[PDB]
RNA sequence: UUGAAAAAAU
RNA sequence: AUUGGAGGGCAAGUCUGGUGCCAGCAGCCGCGGUAAUUCCAGCUCCAAUAGUGUAUAUUAAAGUUGCUGUGAUUAAAACGCUCGUAGUUGAAUUAAUUACUUUGAAUAAAAUAAGGUGUUUAAAGCAUGAAUAUUCAAGCAUGGGACAAUGC
RNA sequence: ACGAUCAGAUACCGUCGUAGUCCUAACUAUAAACGAUGUCAACCAAGGAUUGGAUGAAAACCUUGUUCAGAACUUAAAGAGAAAUCUUGAGUUUAUGGACUUCAGGGGGAGUAUGGUCACAAGGCUGAAACUUAAAGGAAUUGACGGAAGGGCACACCAGGAGUGGAGCCUGCGGCUUAAUUUGACUC
RNA sequence: AAAGAAAAAGGAAGCAUUCAGCAAUAACAGGUCUGUG
């Protein structure tokens, strides 16, 4: 986006909204 | 070059649309390229709507309305004053 | 498909600096991609970078400060003889005191300023203004 | 993107960050060869050609991996 | 013009001379075979100059001249827009004094 | 004489000494008389005369459009365009616009830091219309290897050794000089290493 | 050898063009950046570094 | 076809794409030695057969004096432009006349 | 409702 | 001491007689249909100078053959679409050949650029012989394995 | 094939009618087969809205948040272009190189001839030269023009009055005539 | 909200009160060298 944000460290709220493969470290959304 | 961005028609993701017949000249025109107008008209015009009510055998009869959808082509759509030629920067108006 | 991982990386950095971005992300990180950034850090065209470990050739974040003008890759790496350096400097670089080529040699990745001193040639990876 | 249809899906499994048959399933070609009853199904005839080349693509690769002996040949 | 000076300079000097002599505007017209066999015509103007009205009788100073050249004849017309010195005010004018 | 802008007053009252100070801070030169004071003795040059015609219901209103480029050989150049009925005013009206459109031209060396500055510091290309002119640094030997039309301009800008490659419809003198002028306009916008 | 030492943008650290008229200069006691709406936010990243602003931009946007 | 090992496609493409020019192609077809009345010769000697006058094109007017000349090496017929004003009188019937091209190449 | 054409160059 | 020109490209005449879209000049744009800056002539100067016009062919301009270096909506030009062999191009990762790269050896002279050398200068000539560098493509031996091709 | 209209109409307008239009089986393989925009891949400003899913709140449908795929749209003071325009590129290109395939080299001749090949056939695919010519062509500006539209105006017309054209005569013009019947002007 | 439009009364005169002269930018290859010293 035009409004640049810090991406080396992401916010905890913004990580949970991104696609599971588009995070800084892709992690599954499944439990158990 | 391109006088219109959508080439006059209104099809984007389909390669073919069935033809329809123009209501004035009967010219085969595509479904999207056609000019579609929906007409609502009472069978009895306003100059004679009260004439029926003076002598009507019923009591609370409400006169119905005619429901016809007219499709024109460009050749007699413009000639019929349904649409007109617009300015170059006024062509984008879509309301 | 992805033919050259370096080619897509450099154009990401070139486009980012044209938009004034402060740091950009390159999803793949090969050995040459990291090595190429090391050549551009000695000239102080970038401040520093990082290599996130993702177990799938993790991303790289490049920190840049409005200094990189045009970093580009070169289509299949041509064999640059030592005597042939003058041919490429006069074309690929803007001036004799500004540009910096990048080459790959057996002694590791080197730039044109130092590879001439080491007296060696080899293939060419790209350049940066 | 897909090999034949120009669709680009990115749905995947994501094996987490911690460490603590395909050829047989394509012989779909048998199921389509339905072709005998509907000989005019030109859309299934085209889709069968794609599947036939898919099998003729794993055959060419599995042979170089020595999984299948070089005498393997697919016939209906 | 008889001396051979170009119309762009010889006329311009006179057309400047009238300008700083208190004249509101001037009109100089030259026509003839000045350039080639085909005829041409140029009309020069500076300042303010009205053309329609009775004021064209009480404010104009016109004169028509013809100069014979080696090739033919050239006509020259000069009309000068006078000022308030030939006393008399124009039609459209208010000039409201302020206290 | 009789300035009306803020910058025009300071130059008239001897508060601004060098033209480059105006260029350094992006100030806009809104009067041509300012250039007549900071840079006296400006060489004049008129590249060509073009007659443009407008068709009307009676005839063709022919008007003359003049391209001129002025600037001392020390490193300043400009270019202005103006059209009017009379040829005398077309050059006269182009004097003003060329003065208002002066830009500082940066020059450097080619191989060694030996006085004095002769050539462009690096490679630049004028972002004109269909014409694209590329400037290449040249050694002390070769002069301005260029077409006669941009050679007249590059002499005024002060460059004495340069190499040019011309692409596009170069027969259009309106865009030929404006390609070179735009090439030298961005000479100071290119951030080299020494300007860090 | 240099006509003048050119100015520099304090937001993106690139040179200021000789005729970039849309540029500004703010003294409290580039043109292309301004015309995108970034000049408002980019200054906030620069104001807060020197402390003129305290808690206007979140810490996850300050680079 | 930019690849380092693809030096056959690029060469074959240029060999194919070079045949489409109107100028160099004339230098490899065997037509200069066959259809050109001059061939590769600078000048052609011939014999006069007929005196003819070709009217100019649409914008211009007038009759251009010319002669129909039959060569001695090929025997073909070519119309030749008599050079100067009133120079048609100098030429005669059955005499050696030199014919050598024109300003436009070939 | 009908409604065709305007010799070549300056 | 001549050749060609004196409308633009391209240096040079706002000179006088004839011809009246006819003769004609013009590589191109064009100049001539009774007031020719271009024709046939009379006067002058413009470029070169033992030189100068002409016709053909080679090269550069031509980024109009394009690896360096083109264009593909409308100027010329994206196969109607898909499958597919040859061909080209093929993600990251490891603390036996070949290619690549640095060196040498040998490598006809003449010639290319020249080292030296007042044929009076120069073109020349070698009257100390420049180490003279030359070898693109291949081949021989060798330091290195980043990028690469070959499969256990 | 008739009937109209027209100078003619062998056409547009009206009426009738064989092939065809429909299904099967076998051929043909061309279209403005068009988004006149090849296929795969990385980056890419702001905004509304839509189709199919996944995840929360609101308790299958409806309102809303995050995210993936798809056909599109609005703005751009930015990028490109010769301009129209393009932005899910026609951007990242004289600061020129991500990988691959095809096509084009001024306009005619001409997709013609010959040769080869496929098809029952019409035809398709491959496909030049001889010769001829300073232009052909692309996007936008002004003007003019429209048996194109919109808005206004004029004894231009409507409602009329007087008439001219018809008759004798004055006069001018063309024509004939002559020794000469002097000449300029030829729609407003 | 306005420039303005219309009726009637008054007024000698209320369509710009009516009719007239001058009347711009640019052009015709319009007529006159049978008007001229």
């Amino acid at each position: 986006p035009l409004i640049e944000v810090d991406l080396l460290n992401p916010t905890a709220a913004s990580e949970a909204k991104a696609h599971k493969m588009k995070r800084l470290v892709p992690t599954p959304n499944s439990y158990f | 070059t391109s006088k219109r961005r959508n080439n006059g028609r209104s099809k984007k993701g389909r390669g073919h649309t069935q033809n329809v017949r123009c209501s004035h000249c009967g010219r085969c025109v595509p479904k999207d390229k056609a000019i579609k107008r929906y007409q609502i008209k009472n069978i009895v015009e306003a100059a004679a709507v009260r004439d029926i009510s003076d002598n009507s055998a019923l009591t609370k009869y409400k006169l119905p309305k005619t429901y016809m959808k007219l499709e024109y082509c460009v050749s007699c759509g413009i000639h019929g004053r349904v649409v007109r030629v617009r300015s170059r920067t006024d062509r984008r108006n879509r309301l | 498909v992805r033919v050259n991982v370096l080619a897509d990386a450099l154009k990401s950095i070139t486009n980012a600096e044209k938009q004034g971005k402060r740091q950009v992300m390159i999803r793949p990180a090969s050995k040459v991609i990291c090595e190429f950034l090391n050549v551009m850090m000695k000239h102080q065209y970038i401040t520093d970078y990082t290599v996130v470990d993702t177990h799938r050739s993790g991303k790289i974040v490049v920190n840049l400060n409005g200094r990189l003008n045009k970093c580009a890759v070169i289509s299949p790496r041509f064999n640059v003889t030592l005597s042939e350096f003058d041919k490429w400097e006069a074309n690929l670089l803007p001036s004799r005191h500004f540009g910096a080529l990048v080459l790959t040699t057996s002694y590791g990745i080197l730039d044109n300023t130092e590879a001439r001193a080491k007296h060696t040639g080899g293939r060419i990876l790209g350049f940066f203004y | 993107g897909r090999m034949y249809n120009p669709g680009r899906g990115i749905s995947r499994r994501c094996i987490p960050y911690r460490r603590s048959e395909d050829l047989y399933f394509l012989m779909r070609a048998v199921s389509v060869r339905h072709l005998e009853k509907n000989k005019k199904d030109k859309d299934a005839k085209y889709h069968l050609i794609l599947i036939e080349s898919k099998i003729h693509r794993l055959t060419r690769y599995y042979k170089s991996a020595k999984v299948l002996e070089a005498s393997f040949k697919y016939d209906a | 013009i008889a001396e051979g000076l170009p119309v762009r300079r010889a006329v311009g000097s006179v057309m400047r001379l009238i300008m700083d002599s208190g004249a509101k505007g001037c009109e100089v017209s030259i026509s003839g075979k000045l350039r080639g066999q085909r005829a041409q015509g140029m009309v020069f103007k500076e300042g303010y100059m009205i053309k329609s009205g009775n004021a064209t009788r009480q404010f104009y100073s016109s004169a028509v001249r013809c100069v014979l050249l080696r090739m033919g004849i050239i006509g020259i017309k000069v009309t000068i827009m006078l000022d308030t010195d030939p006393s008399g005010k124009n039609g459209p004018a208010a000039r409201i004094p302020d206290v | 004489w009789t300035p009306v802008t803020k910058l025009g007053r300071l130059v008239k009252d001897g508060k601004v000494k060098s033209i480059d100070q105006i260029f350094e801070f992006g100030i806009k030169i809104k009067e041509y008389q300012i250039v007549d004071h900071l840079l006296p003795g400006l060489k004049e040059e008129v590249m060509t005369m073009q007659s443009v015609q407008k068709q009307t219901s009676a005839g063709q209103r022919t008007r003359l459009k003049a391209y001129v480029a002025i600037g001392d050989h020390n490193g300043h150049a400009g270019l202005g365009v103006k059209c009017a009925k009379e040829v005398a005013e077309a050059i006269k009206g182009a004097m003003i616009q060329a003065k208002l459109a002066m830009v500082p031209v940066r020059r450097g060396y080619w191989g060694a830091t030996i006085g004095e500055v002769h050539t462009v510091p690096c490679k630049l290309t004028g972002a004109c219309g269909s014409v694209r002119v590329r400037l290449v640094p040249a050694p002390r030997g070769t002069g301005i290897v260029a077409a006669p039309t941009p050679k007249k301009f590059l002499i005024l800008a002060g460059i004495e050794d340069v190499f040019t490659q011309t692409t596009g419809h170069t027969k259009t003198l309106g865009n030929f000089v404006k390609a070179t002028y735009d090439a030298v306009r961005q000479s100071y916008g290119f951030q080299t290493k020494d300007l860090w | 050898i240099e006509l003048y030492i050119p100015r520099h943008c304090s937001v993106t650290h690139t040179l200021i063009a000789a005729d970039d008229h849309a540029a500004v200069q703010i003294l409290v006691p580039k043109g292309s950046v301004r015309k995108d709406g970034i000049s408002d936010h980019s200054l906030n990243r620069q104001f807060q570094k020197d402390g003129f602003l305290k808690t206007v931009v979140p810490k996850n946007m300050m680079i | 076809a930019r690849g380092l090992h693809a030096a056959r496609k690029m060469l074959a493409q240029r060999r194919a794409n070079k045949w489409a020019d109107k100028e160099w192609k004339k230098g490899k077809l065997v037509t200069r030695y066959k259809c050109n009345p001059l061939g590769t010769a600078s000048h052609a000697k011939g014999l006069v057969q007929e005196k003819l006058g070709i009217e100019t094109k649409q914008p211009n007017s007038g009759i251009r004096k010319c002669v129909r000349v039959r060569l001695l090496k090929n025997g073909k017929k070519i119309t030749a432009f008599v050079p100067r004003d009133g120079s048609l009188n100098y030429v005669n019937e059955n005499d050696e006349v030199l014919i050598s091209g024109f300003g436009r190449r070939g």
